[PDB]
């Protein structure tokens, strides 16, 4: 269940065939892992700038 | 913003604002790409022509890191009123292209249903601005943020002498003296999520500021996430 911590995605969680199913906002390539979000720049959206 | 804190360092990269001809910013915006601003569509007649400045947290002088950016095109949304303050959205497409760096870089945009379910369900967003730090006070030279409840859509209802459309949520607190006010219009209003912050409103209007009994009002983002798509693909 999404319902279900977000489903341990790191954003976005579908429930597709009573499974989950994770995806990401752009500028984000979905993990090996299927949950986790990996940006692809310097300046992904959504992340405070330490820098 | 009344009450709350000042935007340290990197805290608020997404945070626009809308200058006038005086370099005097009257609005808020948020960075959604490089080439695109979201903000309040009743911010489109506060001022003739205006730039949108990003990077600033201090208006008082030129730190190095600001940037001025003119306006290209200008979406504001067919249905928006005065007379209700509904469909308080607008979209503006830059010129020049955001150059992303410290305190300068977008929020993102979620997806419709999560988050209504997992956004809007948390306990807080924030909400940041140069409005005014009280209701009969001047425009702050200094960008504050602020930690609003998400409130019951029930006791938001009640609590106004207006109508609160399918288009518009409240945040703030009931007697608690921290809310937007005038200025923040158009401003972000973002949730948390493991480290990450989605747009979830715009500062749209409230009666007065953070006076008790009532709560700040925002458009809702979640309602117009196609539309805003759209206003950025064509
Ligand atoms: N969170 C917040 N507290 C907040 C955030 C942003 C803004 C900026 N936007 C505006 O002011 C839009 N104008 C209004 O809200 C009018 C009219 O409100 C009634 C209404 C009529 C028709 C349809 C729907 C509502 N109120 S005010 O009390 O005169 C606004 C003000 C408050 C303080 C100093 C100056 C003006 C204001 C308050
Ligand atoms: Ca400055
Ligand atoms: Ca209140």
């Amino acid at each position: 269940l999404c319902s279900l911590d977000n489903g341990d995605c790191d954003q976005f969680c579908h429930e597709e065939q009573n499974s989950v199913v994770c995806s990401c906002a752009r500028g984000y390539t979905l993990a090996d892992n299927g949950k986790a979000c990996i940006p692809t720049g310097p300046y992904p959206c959504g992340k405070q700038t330490l820098e | 913003i009344v009450g709350g804190q000042e935007c340290k360092d990197g805290e608020c990269p997404w945070q626009a604002l809308l200058i006038n001809e005086e370099n005097e910013g009257f609005c808020g915006g948020t960075i959604l790409s490089e080439f695109y601003i979201l903000t309040a569509a009743h911010c489109l007649y506060q001022a003739k022509r205006f730039k949108v400045r990003v990077g600033d947290r201090n208006t008082e002088q030129e730190e190095g890191g600001e940037a001025v950016h003119e306006v290209e095109v200008v979406i504001k949304h067919n249905r928006f009123t005065k007379e209700t303050y509904d469909f308080d959205i607008a979209v503006l497409r830059l010129k020049t292209p955001i150059t992303f760096r410290m305190n300068v870089a977008p929020a993102c945009l979620p997806e419709r249903d999560w988050a209504e379910s997992t956004l809007m369900t948390q306990k807080t967003g924030i909400v940041s601005g140069f409005g005014r730090t009280h209701e009969k006070g001047r425009q702050s030279t200094r960008l504050k943020m602020l930690e609003v409840p998400y409130v019951d859509r029930n006791s938001c209802k009640l609590s106004s002498s207006f109508i609160i459309t399918q288009n518009m949520f409240c945040a703030g607190y009931d007697t608690k003296q921290e809310d937007a006010c005038q200025g923040d219009s158009g401003g972000p209003h973002v949730t948390r999520f493991k480290d990450t912050y989605f747009v979830t409103g715009i500062v749209s209007w409230g009666e007065g500021c953070a006076r008790k009994g009532k709560y700040g009002i925002y458009t809702k983002v979640t309602a117009f996430l196609k539309w805003i798509d759209r206003s950025m693909k064509t």
